[PDB]
C-alpha cells in the first residue's frame, strides 16, 4: 500500500502542478487577448480619426 | 420497369443482400463459438462413457439393471426427444429434423407403439402443437450456449418416465454436423443399456462406497441428461451452420437478382434517354 | 502428485496435480493420496477441499461424483463454487457475467438478430412487385 | 398580398398547388410555339418560377410569410416541377394519414418535416438542442416498433421502454387544441410561444414528464397545462 | 498523419453493415468497427467553425494513434470541442510548433511528437469521459 | 527493511514530485511572459500596420 | 501517326478517354442539327468511329497498335458509345483499384482483362494452355475470397489451399520493374519476353518455386529471377 500510495502521491502532485501551470498560462494568455484587443480598437480610433481629417 | 421502380428493386435486394451478409457473418462465428463449446463439454461425457462401460462390465443382473439400464420388453409406449432450431432462416434442417420424427413416430405408431414427443424449441413446439402431438414436454427460447440445467426440465420428466413404466425406451431426434456444410438430422436411443465391447472398458475395478446399485441409480439419469446436452449443442451448432450456409446461398441469390435488375435498370434508362430526345427532336422540327 | 481433473458438463475446473482430496462422500468425508486404491463415490453439497503444497482452496459442490484411479482423479461434479474468491461476484465471472455476458452476449444478440429478420421480411415485402 | 406588405403588415399567403402553376406555364408555353425543355415543360422554368417565388421575401417595412402546397406527378421528387419548387423552398411540412387517424389533430409528421432555419445560429442553441433530442427518440421512430412485433419487447427492454415511453408522451403532446376548430370540438384553442415549446420539449426530455401518464398530453397547449391538469 | 485515416475509415466502410451487430463479432473486427465509429463522429462538424490546420493534425495525431479509445462514442465530437480549446489555451506552444513544421518532409519529429504527446495526455488526465 | 526501504523512497519519490512541480510552474511562467510578449508585439506591429494603410 | 507509319516503323497511339471523342461527335451532331439516336448519341456514330480507328491497322509496310483509355457512361457496356468501340477492340485491360492498393504497380486485373488474339492459333498451343490454368486458379481463388473470409483457411479443402497459396504468388510474381520507374523505386527495369513469361508462369504453375514463400516473387522479372533471388 506504500509503494501504490508513492505512485498515487507522485500522479497526483504532478497532475495539480500541470493544473496550476494551465491556469496560468491561460490568465496570460486572455490579459494579453484582452490587451490586443483594446490596442486594436485604439489603433481603429486613430485611423478614423485620420479619415476625418482627410474629410 | 420505368427506371425508377427498378431503382428501388435494386436498392431493396441490396439492402437484402446486406442483411443477409451481416447474418451470415453472425452465424458464422456463432458456429465457431458452438462448435468451441462442444469441444470444452467433450471431456466430460466421454469420462462418463467409460464410466459407464466400467461399471455396465460389471452390476450385469437383470434385476440389478431394472433401474432405467433394463429393456422394456412390451415397448407399448415410446417418447422422441426433438431439438429443433427455435428461429427460422436455418435452412432444410428444421424440416429434415421434423420430418424423420415423422419417419420415426410412424414406424414406431406402426409397431402399435404410443409415440409421444417431447421437444426442445419453438419451431418443433408448433410443428407438433399443429399436427396435434402437442409435445409432452416443450423447452423453447434455448441459447446458443445453455446449460445441462436447461435440457433437465424435460430430461427428468421423459427419465422419471422411464421410469413411471409410462414409456419404454427415449430417442432423441436431433441434428448432428458432419461438415461445416452439412447437417444431417439423426437419432439416438437414450436408454441407458451401454455394455460397450468389453474392451472399451477393459473392466476398470473399483470399490464404489454407496454401492454398486446407489452409484448406479444416480449416474444414469446424469448420464442420459449429458448425452441430451450433448445432442443440444451438437444441433445449435448444426442450427448455426445450416444458416450460415443458407445465409451465403441467398447472398448469391441476391447478387444475381442485383445483377439482373442493374442490367434491367440501364436498358430502361437508355430507353428513357432514347424517348426523350426523340420527342424533343419531334417538337423542334 | 496426482492427476486431479475437476470436470463439470459445462466446463473444465482444474487439472492440476494436486497433494490431497478432502472430498466430500455421500456415506463420508474421504481424503485422497496420490496412491489411492481404485473409488467410484457419489458427493453431497459440501466443501471440497484441495491441499495444494500447503494451501487449502474451498471449492464447494453442491453434488456430483468422483473416479479415484491409482494415477489420476476425476470430479464429475454438477456445480462447482469458489466462495473462497468472494470478490468474484465484483469480479467479471459474475459482475461481467451480468453485464458483458446475457446483457450484450444473449440480450443484444437476441434484438440485433431479431431486427435483421425484420428489416429482411419488411423489404422483402417491399419487393413484393419484381 | 404586395399591397398589404407596402403597409408594413405581416402577410401569410398560401399558394395552394403551385405545381399546378408551373404545369400551366408548360401548356402555355406548348401553345405558344416555344421549344420544348426536358420533358415537355418550358424552357422558361427557372424564370418563371423565380418571377413568382422571389416577391415572396421579407423586406424591411413587411415580409410576405408563404406556406404552400406541392403535388408531386407520381411520387417523383426528380421530376422538373417539383424540383424547381424545392430550388425556392424553406421548410416542409409532412402530413401523415397514420398521424391523422391516431386522433393527433396536428397531422405533421415529427420526421421526413425540415426546416433550413433549425440551425444554432438562427433559433438558438437550445432550441436546435431539443429540437435534435426530440426526432432523436423517434430517429428510429421508435424502430423497436419493429422489435415490438417479433420480440414483445423481449417482455422489456433494459433501458428502450423509457424511451417508447417519452415517445409517446411527446407523439401525443405534438397535438395541440386549434382555436378555429374550438366551436366544433369544444374545446379551447391555445396559442404557445416557440420559447414556451422549447421549454417544454426539454424539460419533458429531462423527465418532469415522466410522472404524468399517457392521454395527459393528449389535447394541451404547454408542460405548465399539462402539470396544471395532473395537479388538478 | 490522414494516411492511417483513410485506412481506418476504409475498412470501416467495408464493415459497415455490421455496426449494429458489433457485439457479436470477431475481437479485431469489433475493434475496427469501433475506430472507424470514432473517426466518423470525428470527422462530423458544426457549422461556421472551421478549424485550423494545426488543429486538425493535432485531433487526427490523436484519432490515429490509440487515444480516444476510452472515450465512448457519442463523446468523440465534445472531446474535440474541448481538446482544441484545451490546446488553444493550456497550451498555446504546441499548436505553433505543429504549425511551425508542418511543412517538415518527416512531421512527427521528437519534438513535436514530445510536445503533442504530453499535450493529449495532460489533457486526458484531468477530463473525464 | 523493505518497508523501511519504502517508505524511504516515498518520502524521496514525494520530494521528487515536489520538485518537478516547482520546476513545471516556473516554465509555465516563462511561457506566460513570452507568450503576453509576443501577443503584445503582434498587436502593436499591426497596429502600426493599420495607422500605415490609413494613411 | 501515319508518316512513322509509313517509313516501315512501329507507332504506339495512346488515345485517352475515346468516349470523348464520342461525346465531342455528339455534341459536333446537335449543333449542326442533326437529328439524336439511342441515347443522346449522333446519328453518324458508327461511321465517325470507323474513320478513325480503320487507320490504325497493321499494314505490309508498318503497323499502328494503339491503346485507348475508354471511360463507360454510368456502368454501361451495352451503351452506344463503350459499344461502338468494343466492336473495333482487340484486346481489354482492367486496371482495379484493389490491385493496386497492394504496391502491384501493373495493377492489371486478369480475370477482368481479356483478348482476341489469345487462341492456340496465333500465340501458340503452349501460351494458350498456361494462360488458361492461370485464369482458373485466379477465378478459383476469388470464388475461395468468400469463403476465406467466412471460416478462415482451415475450412479450405488441400489442394485448393496449394490454389490460394499458388494463386497469391503468381497474383504477386505478375508484378514487374519498370524501366521509366527505375529512377522513382531504385530498382532496374526488366523486360520480360512473351516466351519467356510463359515458360516461367509454367514452370510456376507446374510446382516450381512452391517451397519458396509468397515474397521474391514480387517485381520480379522470370523465374529465374525468382530463384537466383531465393539462392540468395
Amino acid at each position: 500500500e506504500q509503494l501504490a500510495n508513492a505512485r498515487r502521491d507522485y500522479e497526483a502532485e504532478i497532475a495539480r502542478a500541470r493544473q496550476e501551470a494551465a491556469k496560468i498560462v491561460a490568465q496570460a494568455q486572455e490579459r494579453a487577448k484582452q490587451q490586443e484587443a483594446e490596442i486594436i480598437a485604439q489603433a481603429r480610433r486613430e485611423a478614423e480619426r485620420l479619415k476625418e481629417e482627410a474629410r | 420497369p420505368s427506371s425508377r421502380e427498378i431503382k428501388r428493386r435494386i436498392r431493396s435486394v441490396k439492402n437484402v443482400a446486406q442483411i443477409t451478409r451481416a447474418m451470415e457473418m453472425v452465424s458464422a462465428s456463432k458456429m465457431r463459438r458452438a462448435q468451441r463449446n462442444v469441444l470444452a463439454t467433450r471431456p466430460y461425457a466421454d469420462r462418463m462413457r467409460e464410466v459407464m462401460a466400467n461399471l455396465t462390465a460389471r452390476v450385469v443382473g437383470a434385476a440389478r439393471r431394472g433401474t432405467l439400464l433394463e429393456k422394456r420388453e412390451t415397448v407399448k409406449s415410446v417418447a422422441l426427444l426433438v431439438v429443433t432450431p427455435d428461429r427460422g432462416l436455418c435452412g432444410s434442417l428444421v424440416a429434415n429434423v421434423l420430418r424423420r420424427a415423422g419417419r420415426f413416430i410412424t414406424e414406431q405408431r406402426a409397431m402399435g407403439r404410443t409415440v409421444d414427443v417431447y421437444t426442445f424449441g419453438r419451431k418443433g413446439r408448433d410443428f407438433f402443437l399443429r399436427t396435434g402431438f402437442a409435445p409432452a414436454g416443450e423447452a423453447t427460447r434455448l441459447g446458443d450456449a445453455p446449460k445441462l440445467e436447461a435440457i433437465l426440465g424435460v430430461a427428468i420428466s421423459a427419465i422419471n418416465g422411464f421410469q413411471s413404466g409410462k414409456y419404454d425406451e427415449l430417442y432423441i431426434i436431433y441434428s448432428e454436423f458432419i461438415n461445416t456444410l452439412v447437417q444431417r438430422p439423426a437419432i439416438k436411443q437414450l436408454l441407458p443399456v451401454e455394455s460397450p465391447d468389453i474392451s472399451t472398458t477393459t473392466n476398470v475395478d473399483y470399490t464404489y462406497e454407496p454401492g454398486e446399485e446407489e452409484v448406479l441409480n444416480s449416474i444414469l439419469p446424469r448420464y442420459v441428461e449429458t448425452q441430451i446436452y450433448q445432442a443440444v449443442l451438437e444441433s445449435i451448432a448444426s442450427e448455426h451452420s445450416a444458416r450460415m450456409v443458407a445465409m451465403r446461398n441467398a447472398t448469391n441469390n441476391a447478387k444475381d437478382l442485383v445483377r439482373d435488375l442493374t442490367l434491367s435498370f440501364n436498358k430502361a434508362r437508355q430507353a428513357a434517354i432514347t424517348k426523350e430526345v426523340s420527342e424533343i427532336a419531334s417538337g423542334a422540327a | 502428485p496426482i492427476h486431479l481433473e475437476i470436470v463439470t458438463a459445462e466446463r473444465v475446473i482444474l487439472s492440476d496435480d494436486v497433494d490431497m482430496i478432502s472430498a466430500p462422500t455421500k456415506d463420508g468425508r474421504v481424503g485422497i493420496l496420490p496412491r489411492h486404491a481404485p473409488l467410484m463415490t457419489i458427493l453431497e453439497p459440501g466443501e471440497l477441499d484441495i491441499i495444494k503444497n500447503g494451501e487449502r482452496t474451498p471449492f464447494a459442490v453442491s453434488g456430483g461424483f468422483m473416479e479415484v484411479l491409482p494415477h489420476r482423479v476425476t470430479i464429475l461434479a454438477d456445480t462447482v463454487e469458489r466462495a473462497d474468491e468472494i470478490d468474484e461476484a465484483r469480479a467479471e465471472q459474475a459482475r461481467a457475467e451480468a453485464e458483458a455476458r446475457r446483457r450484450e452476449a444473449q440480450s443484444e444478440r437476441d434484438m440485433a438478430l431479431a431486427e435483421a429478420k425484420l428489416r429482411k421480411e419488411m423489404v422483402r415485402l417491399r419487393v413484393a412487385q419484381l | 398580398a404586395e399591397y398589404f406588405r407596402d403597409e408594413g403588415r405581416d402577410i401569410l399567403l398560401f399558394i395552394d398547388n403551385i405545381f399546378r402553376f408551373v404545369q400551366a406555364g408548360s401548356e402555355v408555353s406548348s401553345l405558344l410555339g416555344r421549344m420544348p425543355s426536358q420533358v415537355g415543360y418550358q424552357p422558361t422554368l427557372g424564370t418563371e418560377m423565380g418571377e413568382l417565388q422571389e416577391r415572396i421575401t421579407s423586406t424591411k417595412r413587411g415580409s410576405i410569410t408563404s406556406m404552400q402546397a406541392v403535388y408531386v406527378p407520381a411520387d417523383d421528387y426528380t421530376d422538373p416541377a417539383p424540383a424547381t419548387v424545392f430550388s425556392h423552398l424553406d421548410a416542409t411540412i409532412s402530413l401523415e394519414r397514420s398521424i391523422a387517424e391516431r386522433a393527433i389533430f396536428p397531422a405533421v409528421d415529427p420526421l421526413a418535416s425540415t426546416s433550413r432555419i433549425l440551425d444554432p445560429n438562427i433559433v438558438g442553441e437550445e432550441h436546435y438542442r431539443v429540437a435534435q433530442e426530440v426526432k432523436r427518440v423517434l430517429q428510429r421512430y421508435k424502430d423497436l416498433k419493429d422489435i415490438i412485433a417479433i420480440l414483445g419487447m423481449e417482455e422489456l427492454s433494459d433501458e428502450d421502454k423509457l424511451t417508447v415511453q417519452r415517445a409517446r408522451k411527446i407523439e401525443l403532446f405534438f397535438s395541440q387544441p386549434f382555436t378555429v376548430a374550438q366551436q366544433f370540438t369544444g374545446r379551447p384553442g391555445k396559442y404557445v410561444p416557440v420559447k414556451k415549446t422549447v421549454e417544454s420539449f426539454a424539460r419533458l426530455l429531462n423527465g418532469e414528464g415522466d410522472h404524468i401518464p399517457e392521454s395527459f398530453f393528449y389535447m394541451q397547449g404547454d408542460f405548465d397545462d399539462v402539470l396544471a391538469a395532473y395537479e388538478a | 498523419v490522414a494516411g492511417k485515416l483513410k485506412g481506418e475509415l476504409a475498412q470501416f466502410r467495408d464493415l459497415a453493415a455490421f455496426a449494429q451487430f458489433a457485439s457479436d463479432l470477431d475481437a479485431t473486427t469489433k475493434a475496427q468497427i469501433e475506430r472507424g465509429q470514432r473517426l466518423q463522429e470525428l470527422l462530423k462538424q458544426p457549422q461556421y467553425q472551421p478549424l485550423p490546420v494545426e488543429d486538425q493534425v493535432a485531433v487526427l495525431y490523436a484519432a490515429t494513434n490509440n487515444y480516444l479509445d476510452d472515450v465512448p462514442v457519442p463523446l468523440i465530437t465534445k472531446w474535440r470541442d474541448d481538446f482544441l480549446a484545451f490546446l488553444r489555451t493550456a497550451h498555446p506552444e504546441v499548436r505553433k510548433l505543429i504549425y511551425d513544421n508542418r511543412l517538415d518532409r518527416k512531421f512527427p519529429t521528437p519534438e513535436v511528437k514530445e510536445a503533442l504527446e504530453a499535450a493529449i495526455k495532460e489533457f486526458k488526465a484531468t477530463s473525464n469521459y
